[PDB]
């Protein structure tokens, strides 16, 4: 696996190939 | 945070499953 | 309604969109 | 949970927003 | 709902999601 | 209009809805 | 042909791609 | 209109354009 | 597994992740 | 190929390294 | 056809729409 | 390269079908 530039839904579209199943959660600091 | 990091930065996959449930 | 079926990354696509800063889960489990 | 309520079934934003934090 | 920053296709995924079945028009200043 | 106003500031889904059919 | 179908977001996606700076109509019940 | 000529059959891009303005 | 299809544009999504900066090849003959 | 492997079937992350060059 | 400004998963989406079931080979510089 | 070019400045589809196996 190679490291990541992630942004916006990006990051959300990585999230949910790594977690599957599992679910995730998406918490932006704000 | 993570959603922070990967995109001011870079972040790995496995960084990434930090946050599954 | 005439709602269209919202699945897998689309959804989370959408709850990124609806929720962005506020964050949001995706737990396919609950 | 929302994959029965959006994606077998059907959804509004609305209803998506529940699944916000 | 939260307010959104949506470039290129990312504007075109919120359109599809908030219009649906009535779709819509994608007109860009040009 | 509004392609350019969500991408240079920011824009609301129901400014959004002023797109649809 | 050999040709994919295009549903759904990944329609107006294909639209985006194709029309850019024209900008396109998306109306499903046209 | 376009969902049966490129979701329900195919098309090419070619025939995506008749939908751009 | 519980492994999730990935199909289409959302496999390549996946490849572009899993292998980004070393490219990848996306060959459905293969 | 890979479309046998994680489409029709399902295939792991690891397994779509197999597609990296 | 319109030219593109694409960046990051945003090319592999185009390449993806272009060359169908030729597939397609990602080659970034690196 | 291609990656670059429709990254850092413009392309068009025909010559991303110059990436086509
Ligand atoms: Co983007
Ligand atoms: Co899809």
């Amino acid at each position: 696996f190679v490291n990541q530039h992630l942004c916006g839904s990006h990051l959300v579209e990585a999230l949910y190939l790594v977690c599957g199943e599992r679910g995730f959660f998406y918490t932006p600091k704000a | 945070g993570i959603v922070e990091q990967c995109c001011t930065s870079i972040c790995s996959l496995y960084q990434l499953e930090n946050y599954c449930n």
